[PDB]
Formats: structure tokens, sequence, C-alpha cells
């Protein structure tokens, strides 16, 4: 069945670089039209934007953080990786991974995970 | 960012109550593809609305949407307990492919 | 008559990918039995015209043999490609006889094709020295010189590369959507044909 994962660390230091994945069961990120991105929320207000990912390797990122975040993707292992750098205690949110579609903006959330910047 | 929404709006259940979300003539203005999407407390968020007057199958066909010169609305008859949640508004704009919606916690009493 | 095959209709209009305008494909259609009612089974069709013969008679013709050319062309210049029309896009990329025979089809797919900030894997030719005969396909990109100053090695000043790319949104409006366009061309009634719909002889 069409589910979607995250997997990645709850505590991460200021000066360390913040990594994340999702695996995605149902399709393959390689047809044509379907793309996977990445949504974070901090709490107390509302979601955000970060990243998404096409099949044929076309990358559009924030327009804020383009020289902070990284993503790429593992077809062979059905896995979608996300890089980021400079920790600040304000990064401290819920992410997920969703499913993209050109009509639909997001289609399948997942279960995301919450992660804080401390000492 | 550009973009807000109501803080909350809460209704009688049983009656037609209404929430609406505000954008920009630049940004959003008369474009296409409006979505809507409601989230649960610790829920994954699942779709609802996906283009103007639009849902996918496993249809809840109570929900209806609107979209007016500047701004998009969401009506739902019928209230319940189960309504009780966040409901986010979503749409493409022109500067950045965002969306950035406050969100509106229903309440039902 | 005697051969009873399907024809590949399927294998063009359900095709995921359509190539370039400057290096459309041509796919040849023969030894198959035709059949034209799942091609209008279709119902949002942005044009279907055709010229010599009259579409509510397509099912009792033979044909000498089949040709389908596919490719995507932006929505304003969807008018460019009826015999006897010029522009930017029948004059350097795909141009029809005037005699021509056969019928169009387009239809908008913005839902496809478009990408969140635009697409630019799509190509078209903007610059040629001359207009080319019906049914030509140029594929040389050398450097073009507009001055009567000789040019070498890389482009600049009056020195242009003869190709452009596309950029598909799904925020333009009605007139920029890449439309996806079809075009059959055949000949009637003079050779053994290859491919006929079913018959009454």
């Amino acid at each position: 069945q069409i589910t979607l994962k995250e997997s990645g660390p709850t505590l991460v230091k200021p000066t360390q670089t913040l990594t994340l994945t999702c695996n995605f069961s149902g399709f393959s990120l390689n047809t044509y039209g379907v793309g996977v991105g990445w949504i974070r929320q901090p709490p107390g207000k509302a979601l955000e934007w970060l990243a998404l990912i096409y099949w044929d390797g076309d990358e559009r990122y924030g327009p804020f953080f383009k020289n902070k975040v990284t993503i790429a993707k593992d077809t062979s292992k059905n896995q979608v990786v996300l890089t980021m750098t400079n920790m600040d205690p304000v990064d401290t949110a819920t992410y997920y991974c969703a499913r993209h579609l050109i009509p639909t903006i997001f289609d399948y959330w997942g279960q995301g995970t919450l992660v804080t910047v401390s000492s | 960012s550009a973009l807000t929404q109501p803080a909350s709006v809460s209704g009688s259940p049983g009656q037609s109550i209404t929430i609406s979300c505000t954008g920009t003539s630049s940004d959003v203005g008369g474009s296409n593809y409006v979505s809507w999407y409601q989230h649960h407390p610790d829920r994954a968020p699942k779709l609802l609305i996906y283009e103007v007057t639009n849902r996918p199958s496993g249809v809840s066909n109570r929900f209806s949407g609107s979209k007016s010169a500047n701004t998009a609305s969401l009506t739902i008859s019928g209230l319940q307990a189960e309504d009780e949640a966040d409901y986010y508004c979503s749409s493409y704009t022109t500067t950045s492919t965002h969306i950035l919606f406050g969100g509106g916690t229903k309440l039902t009493v | 008559p005697n051969i009873t095959n399907l024809c590949p209709f399927d294998e063009v209009f359900n095709a995921t990918r359509f190539a370039s305008v400057y290096a459309w494909n041509r796919k040849r259609i023969s030894n198959c039995v035709a059949d034209y009612s799942v091609l209008y089974n279709l119902a949002p069709f942005f044009t279907f015209k055709c010229y010599g013969v009259s579409p509510t008679k397509l099912n009792d013709l033979c044909f000498t043999n089949v040709y389908a050319d596919s490719f995507v062309i932006r929505g304003d210049e969807v008018r460019q490609i009826a015999p006897g029309q010029t522009g930017n896009i029948a004059d350097y990329n795909y141009k029809l006889p005037d005699d021509f025979t056969g019928c169009v089809i387009a239809w908008n797919s913005n839902k496809l094709d478009s990408k969140v900030s635009g697409n630019y894997n799509y190509l078209y030719r903007l610059f040629r020295k001359s207009n080319l005969k019906p049914f030509e396909r140029d594929i040389s990109t050398e450097i073009y010189q507009a001055g009567n100053k000789p040019c070498n090695g890389v482009a600049g000043f009056n020195c242009y590369f003869p190709l452009r790319s596309y950029s598909f949104r799904p925020t333009y409006g009605v007139g920029h959507q890449p439309y996806r366009v079809v075009v059959l061309s055949f000949e009637l009634l003079h050779a053994p044909a290859t491919v006929c719909g079913p018959k009454k002889s």
C-alpha cells in the first residue's frame, strides 16, 4: 500500500548539519510526473516549504534557503535524503515528506518527526 | 509572508459555517489549482480540496469550496466534533512556490 | 480485406514523452485495421480538424500508408499548423504542403508537461537563413552569424545560438500552456492499400 515514512534524529547541535530521510512505498520516482517535496512546521506557527525533487533531476529549493539545503534521491533504494546546515534554535520544527503533482500541490503527507536544536 | 488567514472561526454544530483564506492579487490573484487541507491533532494531513469546487475519491460531499476576486473560502455544513481540527488553505504564488498559510482551528459547541 | 490487426493509435496518443518541435519524429502506420472511434472517444480535444476528407466518413476508406507526426507547441502558435500559414514555427520547424490532405488533432496538456517553475528541456528554432521546404527536418546547431563580420568559436555580439527553450508553469494564462499536437498524413486510392477499415466487399 502507498505509505510514507521518515527517519532521522531529534537532538542536533547548532554547529552540526541536520540530515533526514524519507521512504515511499507504492510507486517509483522514475515515473513521468511525480515529485517528492519536504514540508516543515515550527510549533506556534504555520508550515513551510523547503524543497522538492523531480523524476529527471530537476531541483527547486526555497527562495530564502538556496545556499543551505540540499536534497537527493536514490530510486534503487526508494529513499530521498535532505541535508541542512547552520542550525539555529528557531529551526525546531516537525518535518514531513509528501508527494507532489502539477494539478494537486501535495497529496500524501507523511507522519513526520519533530526535531529540536539545543545543547 | 505576504499571505495570511484569520486566526480562528467557531460555529454551532448543525449549521453552515465558512472559513476564508486571503492572499494578494499579484502572487495568487486569479490563478488556479487552489487547495485546502485539514490537519488533526497528531495525525498526518490529508487532501480535501485540490481544484476549485473539486474533491478526490472517498468523497465527503458536505464540504464545499469557493473562489472570490482575491480570496478563497471553504464551507462546512452540519458540523460535528470530528470537524474540530486545524484547516490550511493553499495556492500557487508567482514570487515563490509556497503556501505558508497560518490556518484557522475549527471549534464546535 | 484479409488482414485483421488493430492499429497502434494507443502507442502514439497514450505515449509518455513528446519530442521537441525542431526534431519531431515520424511514425509509419501500415498493415493494420484502422478504427477511428477510439480516436474521437476522448472528449476534451481542443482541435480536431480534417482538410481533405470529412471525419464522419473515415470508416470506409483504404489508405496506401499512414504517417503520424507528434510534438508539443505553445498555445498561441496552435493555429500555425494549417497549410499556407507563416510565422516562426511554420517557417523553421514544421511546414505543411498546400495540397495537404489529412487530419490534425491538438489538445491542452498543462497537467503533465508543466513544471513548478518552468520546463527547460523543450527547444525550438528561432534563427535560420531561409524558409524550409515542406516536411523538412533540420538538426544542425552551428553558430549562426548575423552581421557582416564572420563568426566562429563562441557566440556573443551578433553571434546567436539558433535555438531557444520554453518555460511552462501552471501560472500562465490560456495561450502559454504546452499543447500537444499530432498530425496525420496519407494518400488515397492509387496503390495496393495496406491500411483499411472494416469492409463490405
